[PDB]
């Protein structure tokens, strides 16, 4: 049972914030209904095992998830893989199992402080009511809510650019880089 | 075989069993027991290895497909490309919609649909499939017309599901 | 038309609607009271009081329109018009009781049985009961009648429910 | 009236005013305790005491006239005129308590709970509770009454706020 | 008496007062464990141990005076006089335990549980549940109360120790 | 030993105590599994395995000293002396398993279930123990698997308890 | 119940800052998942007890923990142990259950003022996103975040030396002493 | 509710600095864990009430505390007690529940200016870390830290005399008077 022990050890090192980030990044393969009762890494690992995306002989998706959240130490401590190999594998086209849109959204979320979050919520007071986007929700929840009303998506990004222009311009640089990827 | 059926039925869940029963309701009255359902399916002769593979693919359980049925995702994809004899696209769309709703959404839906359905029928602790079959019995939701479902989804502020419905309409 | 359609309707109905169908036809079944739906349908077939219109009315009173479209090949409007121009198998009192019972949950039926446990047998209602069975027991004690509705209205108002009281008053005014 | 307007009102109300809404309806339905806003609105729908005028009055009480304009399609002048010529759904004592609570910050509830700690205990006031919650607790202890406000007036005088005492005096002398 | 009063009382009470009422009535109905307040009150009515005065006294113990004002049409003076004349149902030990549990906040009960983990075999709990568990293990009795006194002394709470000493001086 | 005694014992016990007692009497259920605790008590009384001393022992092992003081007219010291004098009805292995299961948390038992799900095909620890015994994996003589899993889940106190048991029994 | 009372009295004198220091010093035995839901010393003591590193007959770890955060009054009052005994015990090899690397990190944390902390953050701004530039961040959180991205391993100290060279020489002295001990 | 009203009236007059002074003066009766979350006099009064040291029957403790902080107006207004009565009560042995150690520490802290405080901190840089030598800290914090590090105690006072010998002469006289009294 060495594999299960390794998975449990990996899951032991993830707190609430990292689990939330993993849940948001895995929205392309886990629907909302199966994601609501998830509160610990073991449930998420079971869900991944259900679709045969993670197993004894297939750790590529787990490596990608752990690298995209900048938990580099867990990659080498347990999975025995360094940063250079992960970058080389990911840079190859057609090998990434996560769309660049989700990665861009997560990276934008990571680079916003609390005051900037309040500014974002205030700038989103026109299209969406302030009550639905109060102080309780964080940036990822706001992104999910925008995705729900198809105001933000793969083909539509104008509202996001206009809102982000008020706060900073480096975020616009990230969006432009993502566009250059397409 | 026969033991593989028992192995498959012992590794499922209550909600998954309910979804399977709802999917198989297309082909008389559905029994509440999964083992009885498999027995009746084998008796009717519609049961087949490819049909069972498609049925398990429709519920996203590829691990069971490779563990018991000795087939991969590509095999069932090719079988679907041949023909989807067992289930219809309408039930697939219903299941896909039902798997993208959380507890708050179903609560809002049952609150809004209290006019058509009595309070005793809905009760509580029910999933979206239960509301779907309740509307189907009253002949309100059917492949011919989806106006009520579309309006209900519009009211609860979920337009992506409306786009899914419109995509299904344009496909057919 | 035949016994085959009767059996098909029997097998297409779940257990929950069995009690409602049995309660609906209690008055018509004056010889004996059957324990299953098939026996009641057989009794109606033997008495000759069951036909396409009668079965359509029975299925429409229980809100199962899909079976009417599939088997009886009639929609809501056609059966409504046919029933409005034909004698009714079930009286308005029975359908009013069914509609009243359709709007209650466990938290309310428990309150009613707790409140009215004193009037009827304390050990008579040891088994779990529903609103239809409660009304059956009340009629067995001759506490509620087609012309007597004061006790039922008082009991309904006791649990702070006015909508059903308004419905009862409207039914009283109509007659 | 309809379910859609109720849902739209519910989804557009913040959690801050939910406490005021729950407190305002205590007198309307005191035989039951409602858990949240949706259940309370459903309860009032059941009791038949919910209509356009009553909902407009309730929305005016919480000062959310934009919801009245957008959803109820009415202005506050019309509901004010209607209330001036119709009995109040909510007692003036409740609206006075809500207004007094609205004029206080977090630094005053601590002082009030410290002044009257003898009657209650630490466990009851361990969590942060607004003025409405403390008033509800005092009412449950039968220390404050619609015709008896001496203790609250004394406390308000003792907490170095006289304007609220003037409002209490105005309310008492006007009624 | 009538089921209307019982139904109104069940509807009016909240969960905390429900738990307190269950604990207060636990001693008298110690033979049969009640699942809910409804079944407990039904058993009390059937056994003949429930009367208007007794129900009023229970509500006074739970400290819900508006219910006496509204349902039973009584004021606290009348029930106090009735207690003075009619011998009480709930023992002084139960009301003392309720008084002690009233003043203990959310944090102190966890510390007390941690202190008492040595004697007891074993989430978040309430002081009523803790004292119930202590009574089950036959560590706290109406006559044996020194263990609770010591454990309250070690937690730096001397007013509660004074209350226990006053109760012991009562008997 | 009267019917009222067993009726009171069955009525006063709680659901968790009922389940623990039902597990703890597994050995004497060779004839058939008892669907209910009342049936188990009736079988024990009619089969001669139930007595005042035996009932006192079972009540002692479920930590219900109030019943012993009140119902069976006994205290902890006397029943402990009787336990020392007479051989135990139930082997200490079941008691050790019950004590281990009484300490594990819900999160810990969920993690243990996830770890052990590979060997086998929400559930309390007692359910996991009976499921494992159904597969003939853990027995009162072999405890390597459970000990290793408990060490792997960073709960070493219970590992020390199991080692002490192994030293004491043999 | 003298032992539990003794532990409770010891825990009564540890405030929030000392609790955070103790939590940081015990990362080698308590993973992040268990670390997160701790807000008082009693939970930490229970967690240590469950791992059988602190009990009635074993108190070395607690004494070491209380000595490392420079709290000797508790040692001399509730445990009856003085500085000399602890120093002799720790100087003996094989008796220190805390690696010297963690102690060095904690000492550097104690040897930094607010302005120097801001300068440290500005220096680390190049390779670490602005999300860690929060004013609520302390030096221990920065060290943990650095350990996350394997830039501050026990064998990798070049970044720490480079950043500390812009602040003071005492930090470099401490690091050099640690490497001399090796 | 005269007693609680009087307590609230007394707590109203005090400001933050007096509250901090009282919090320092109440170390032995309220440990650090209960001491830190206090932000106003009401919390301290409630904590004292729980310990049965401040009630209607016994109000000498509050009088002594107010006399220590040299607030005679509060005593004459909200208590109507003369200073000479408190002096006579304190003259009686055993009546005062505060050890003379804290009294003399507060007396020493009273008569130190800011420049002299900086010189004092500079003179004790050996035994005190740089971070705890922050300029915002007053003399009471320094005394608390020295008590914590077991360098200044009731039985040992060498370091205090050594530091004070280079600053002022009256402090040595105060220390000598305290030693002679005991």
């Amino acid at each position: 049972m060495d594999f299960s022990r390794n998975l449990y050890d990996i899951g032991e090192q993830l707190d609430s914030e990292d689990l939330a980030s993993l849940k948001f990044l895995s929205l392309d393969y886990i629907p909302q209904r199966k994601q609501e009762p998830i509160k610990d890494a073991l449930m998420l690992f079971q869900r991944l095992q259900e679709k045969r995306m993670l197993e004894e002989s297939n750790l590529s998706f787990l490596k990608e998830l752990l690298f995209r959240i900048n938990r580099l130490d867990l990659l080498i401590t347990y999975l025995n893989t360094r940063k250079e190999e992960m970058e080389r594998e990911l840079q190859t086209p057609g090998r990434a199992q996560i769309s660049a849109y989700r990665v861009m959204l997560y990276q934008i979320s990571e680079e916003v402080s609390r005051s900037e979050l309040r500014s974002f919520k205030g700038g989103l007071q026109e299209e969406i009511s302030k009550c639905k986007l109060d102080d309780d929700m964080n940036l990822l929840d706001i992104f999910i809510e925008m995705e729900k009303r198809v105001i933000l998506g793969e083909g539509k990004l104008d509202i996001l650019k206009r809102v982000c222009a008020q706060i900073n311009k480096s975020l616009l640089k990230i969006i432009n880089d993502y566009e250059e990827f397409s | 075989s026969a033991e593989v059926i028992h192995q498959v039925e012992e590794a499922l869940d209550t909600d998954e069993k309910e979804m399977l029963l709802f999917l198989c309701r297309d082909v008389d009255v559905v029994p509440p027991n999964v083992r009885d359902l498999l027995d009746i399916l084998r008796e009717r002769g519609k049961l087949s290895v490819g049909d069972l593979a498609e049925l398990l693919y429709r519920v996203r359980r590829f691990d069971l497909l490779k563990r018991i049925l000795k087939m991969d995702r590509k095999a069932v994809e090719t079988h679907l490309l041949r023909n989807p004899h067992l289930v219809s696209d309408y039930r697939v769309l219903m299941a896909e919609i039902g798997e993208d709703l959380d507890k708050s959404d179903v609560s809002s839906l049952i609150f809004l649909m209290k006019d058509y359905m009595g309070r005793g029928k809905i009760s509580k602790e029910k999933s979206f499939l239960d509301l779907v079959v309740e509307l189907e019995k009253l002949n309100l939701v059917a492949p011919d017309q989806l106006d009520l479902l579309e309006k209900c989804l519009k009211n609860i502020h979920r337009i992506d599901l409306k786009t899914k419905i419109q995509k299904y309409k344009q496909s057919v």
